[PDB]
RNA sequence: GAGGACCGAACCGACUAAUGUUGAAAAAUUAGCGGAUGACUUGUGGCUGGGGGUGAAAGGCCAAUCAAACCGGGAGAUAGC
RNA sequence: ACACAGGUGGUCAGGUAGAGAAUACCAAGGCGCUUGAGAGAACUCGGGUGAAGGAACUAGGCAAAAUGGUGCCGUAACUUC
RNA sequence: GAAAUUCCUUGUCGGGUAAGUUCCGACCUGCACGAAUGGCGUAAUGAUGGCCAGGCUGUCUCCACCCGAGACUCAGUGAAA
RNA sequence: UCGAUGUCGGCUCAUCACAUCCUGGGGCUGAAGUAGGUCCCAAGGGUAUGGCUGUUCGCCAUUUAAAGUGGUACGCGAGCUGGGUUUAGAACGUCGUGAGACAGUUCGGUCCCUAUCUGCCGUGGGCGCUGGAGAACUGAGGGGGGCUGCUCCUAGUACGAGAGGACCGGAGUGGACGCAUCACUGGUGUUCGGGUUGUCAUGCCAAUGGCACUGCCCGGUAGCUAAAUGCGGAAGAGAUAAGUGCUGAAAGCAUCUAAGCACGAAACUUGCCCCGAGAUGAGUUCUCCCUGACUCCUUGAGAGUCCUGAAGGAACGUUGAAGACGACGACGUUGAUAGGCCGGGUGUGUAAGCGCAGCGAUGCGUUGAGCUAACCGGUACUAAUGAACCGUGAGGCUAAC
């Protein structure tokens, strides 16, 4: 059984799974909305608020923490130079998931997952 | 679950010494042997702390007679009627679960300075 | 949790080192042996002038448990290895003159008032 | 793990009797531009709840 | 005797002064609220039916909206009833404390055991596994025989087999009392009890004594 | 500086186990295993032809076929089954 | 027979460890093995870890665990030396 | 010499084990050994047969949990006896 | 049965019989007690681990209340094994001139099947149950359970010569087995923290990341879980078995039986737990819900339009200590359902950066710091959208009023 467990090992390894959302996490930050998978979505959630709660305060100690959970010294920047400051009085919720369909090639339920601001 | 929290919490203690895994405690415990409650000294060095509030526990563990005793005292419990930290050992890990292989001067804890 | 098979140091001066314990008694189909708890044993290795002799099918008590007792209080003690104070068969009284080492309190029955009025530690 | 009759035209159709796939019925329209949709997703021009969303 | 129903708050020790650490089960037992009694010649027995907790308002629907107007007592989270005894007598609206269970020493609980899903052989029914190595091909953990030969030929009704373990009502009898707090709601009795933590659990009286 | 020496890769084999058994494969995979300067191993040609060859010998092998290969013929052998 | 986990002669052979063409990680270079998405039941493969016991398993220590390197000290019966 | 050979046979005695139809040592009463279809030994050697011991362990008592691949649901294709 | 029904043993899982091994009840005894011997009743539950051998068996060593006997294709290979027997190699003894042979040994020696139907274990869908709906029940029937030691009191009493040593009745503790549960004690914990080896990378130092079985390790949250801790095997009834009776004639005597009335076992029926109204014999109770027009015709049987869509349900979404999928449960902004966030806990164990000491490895201070999963408490920050959809319009044909 599974009972009170959480992670969706999603048919992957626990390495492959990590960096998945090593990368996953790199475009959400990138261009600020991406169309994933409605179950890699949900997940990504999980590792990219954190990521927004760690940029929230700006030092040292964070950036390299950052930096190793995000191996890209582009997204550390905008991390803590962009949605840092942008999330600076949200409490949470840095994330929001647009269910966008059903993809072509295996049915897949696809999403839109998106930062709530986006800044247009 | 502030229920089982303040049944918790109506029970614990508020004499227990601030001990590390590492030092040599002394815990003083009550036994009855037919109807002479008496106080026996257990001295050994802190192997294990677990701390769970009223759960808490900690493995005491000496040489006693050639053999190694180890004992799992529940603290918050009406049986240990006192601790007692006798020196503070310096060790960098909270489980000394290798002293179990190590006996004599292999076993030596350096002291907490 | 002694149970056949198991290889006991001897807590007594009775003259083995080792026995093997090769029948956990008192109830059929029994598993274990808790250290208050009697086993028929052999012996597996003795000193050369002793009481006993190596090959001796006798019983004995198990004393020090590397398993270990369980309090009222839900405190454990634990031992290093696993003891046993050897028995005669027919009047289950200790072979041995001294007790080495130390013994809990789960002994006190009026069976084993000789193991715990010889006994250095409980 | 093999039959000993060949199953029946009856029985082929009897455990079909679950195959048959349900409609929807539950199409949605969207409040600012009368698209159907999906429950619960955007529209196909990126419609939801009448906000843009998507573009 | 009549029961009430509480839900499991989880597991905890009491520390007696002797030594002992007994472990209880902490069950919240709120104010029982009789919705409805019923009478031999109605009914044809008699019993109380009772509720417990607070629903929302938008979620008790009309048919039950109506039952518990009809009583003048709240909504609950659920009903449950217990048979009457020939000589005690309840009024609908009463509301039954856990000062019920102060002089009781031991009581039957029962509650809704923890799902184990589809279960096998082995987990379900104890059944003891084959050789893990010695020549065995791919079967440990399966069953075995679940038969004979030709003479019976067929299983028996009633084999153990593998299937859904847990998830039902199951009984424990005869636990201790430790204590009951009548400012709290709390009764505290000794052991585990089926369920998981905030499943609804029904504690009538031991009737084994 | 010898060795049908030793350890150990390539290489050549095939002892054990599990998988596989309508296989990925008409003999393999995986983890171990033996030999590894030699009675080794391998390429490219050649030569031996069926009651014949070749065989450190198993009735082994001779084109997924072997106590007498395959193909065509006698031939629609014969068949008290 | 296959876009087949097999077979297939020779040549070239970088770095860091290492005795090494072993192995680990990399370069040059080449790829991600032509169904995916979920879920996280039994059971089955392939692994990991276990209290206490330690061969009680079993036809049999089968399988697994364990041992494993270099230097130095030290090493028995027997021996065709 | 009860042996790769001994039917009776688990002969008998000794050893090893709490207990040993196997093992080792013998005895000789060799059903039905025996001297190049060699007899008795024999260091070294063996993926050789049997037995014991120490280590070691999920082999086991008695299994628990975890990690991946299937199983399972969805979409596409689509067998077999 | 030769157009194939796979043998012995082991394992796993059983199931029945009773000619009963233990436990329960009796009769007799060459039954003082304690131990027995024998027969009768009884099948509820229980009914060893090992050494040897391929073994079943057997013999041994220790247990045990006891280690029952039989059937079930000498139960069980579309469940496992493959040691034995019984293929092809080889050898010994033996027999044959020989090829070869031996219920003689001896080493070696491929065990396939994706389950259609029955059966079984679970789990749904449909329809029915007669207006629909939401519940809670009843309980006809099923099923589970149903074992027992040892100590202590009774009491060293009854008995006996002494030795020894009870019945009945209680009290406590175990063993095996079951059910439940993680509070404890632990296991696990590839989603937590740290140590560390080799090497690549982030320009480099310092920090980190990848890869090496999670690289190897040391710890460890929740969950799951046993070895861990709770509980349970009743008591009571009712009918009886064998058995003992009371009254009592046939047979003025007796006589347990023929009339009658008593006792009497773990069996039987209940009592304990669980399933259960598809119990089509489809039950009961409470509550909720809809009381509009017309038109068409063979016509007491309806059909078709417009109107209105109720209670409720489903679907969808967020999900769950529920789960293969369905189902089940919670929730859906009148909102704590999940994620995040905040605080805390827990676990690791003194982050980084800086400073100081030292030649440096490194130590020390900041500092029990920093990180911290599934935990707890909170918090609408994100997502749970108005809809729409299904289901209708008061319900067929004695008593009372």
């Amino acid at each position: 059984m599974r009972h009170r467990k959480s992670g969706r090992q999603l048919n992957r390894n626990s390495s492959h799974r990590q960096a998945m959302f090593r990368n996953m996490a790199g475009s959400l930050v990138r261009h600020e909305i991406i169309k994933t998978t409605l179950p890699k979505a949900k997940e990504l959630r999980r590792v990219v608020e954190p990521l927004i709660t760690l940029a929230k305060t700006d030092s040292v100690a964070n950036r390299r923490l950052a930096f190793a959970r995000t191996r890209d010294n582009e997204i550390v920047a905008k991390l803590f130079n962009e949605l840092g400051p942008r999330f600076a009085s949200r409490a949470g919720g840095y994330t929001r998931i647009l269910k966008c369909g059903f993809r072509a090639g295996d049915n897949a339920p696809m999403a839109y997952i998106e930062l709530v601001d986006r800044s247009e | 679950s502030n229920i089982i929290k303040q049944l918790e919490q109506e029970q614990m203690k508020q004499d227990v010494p601030s001990f590390r895994p590492g030092d040599t405690v002394e815990v003083k415990v009550w036994v009855v042997e037919g109807s002479k409650k008496r106080l026996q000294a257990f001295e050994g060095v802190v192997i294990a702390i677990r701390n769970r509030g009223l759960h808490s526990a900690f493995t005491v563990r000496k040489i006693s007679n050639g053999e190694g005793v180890e004992r799992v005292f529940q603290t918050h419990s009406p049986v240990v009627d006192s601790i007692s930290v006798k020196r503070r050992g310096a060790v960098r890990k909270a489980k000394l679960y290798y002293l179990r292989e190590r006996t004599g001067k292999a076993a030596r804890i350096k002291e907490r300075l | 949790m002694i149970q056949e098979q198991t290889m006991l140091n001897v807590a007594d001066n009775s003259g083995a080192r080792r026995v093997m314990c090769i029948k956990v008694l008192g109830g059929s189909h029994r598993r274990y042996a808790g250290v208050g708890d009697i086993i028929k044993i052999t012996i597996k290795e003795a000193i050369p002038r002793g009481k006993v002799k190596k090959g001796d099918v006798l019983k004995a008590v198990v004393v020090r448990t590397k398993k270990g007792v369980r309090r009222p209080d839900g405190s454990v003690i634990r031992f290093d290895g696993n003891a046993c104070v050897l028995l005669n068969n027919n009047s289950e009284q200790p072979i041995g003159t001294r007790i080495f080492g130390p013994v809990t309190r789960e002994l006190r029955s009026e069976k084993f008032m000789k193991i715990i009025s010889l006994a250095p530690e409980v | 793990a093999v039959q000993q009759n060949k199953p029946t035209r009856s029985k082929r159709g009897m455990r079909r009797s679950h195959d048959a796939l349900t409609a929807v019925t539950s199409l949605s329209v969207d409040k600012t531009s009368g698209e159907k949709h999906l429950r619960h997703h955007i529209t196909a021009d990126g419609y939801y709840r009448g906000r843009k969303v998507i573009a | 005797m009549i029961g009430l129903v509480g839900k499991k708050v989880g597991m905890t020790r009491i520390f007696t002064e002797d030594g002992v650490s007994i472990p209880v089960t902490v069950i919240e037992v709120e104010a029982n609220r009789v919705t409805q009694v019923k009478d031999l010649a109605n009914d044809g027995y008699r019993a109380i039916q009772v509720t417990t907790g607070a629903k929302k308002a938008n979620r008790v629907t009309k048919p039950e909206a109506g039952h518990f107007a009809k009583a003048g007592v709240e909504a609950g989270r659920g009903l449950w009833e217990f048979r009457l005894a020939e000589g005690e007598e309840f009024t609908v609206g009463q509301s039954i404390s856990v000062e019920l269970f102060a002089d009781v020493k031991k009581v039957d609980v029962t509650g809704t055991s923890k799902g184990k899903g589809f279960a096998g052989t082995v987990k379900r029914w104890n059944f003891r596994t084959q050789d893990a190595t010695h020549g065995n091909s791919l079967s440990h953990r399966v069953p075995g025989s679940i038969g004979q030969n030709q003479t019976p030929g067929k299983v028996f009704k009633g084999k153990k087999m593998a299937g859904q373990m847990g998830n039902e009502r199951v009984t424990v009898q005869s636990l201790d009392v430790v204590r009951v707090d009548a400012e709290r709601n709390l009764l505290l009795v000794k052991g585990a009890v089926p369920g998981a933590t905030g499943s609804d659990l029904i504690v009538k009286p031991a009737v084994k004594a």
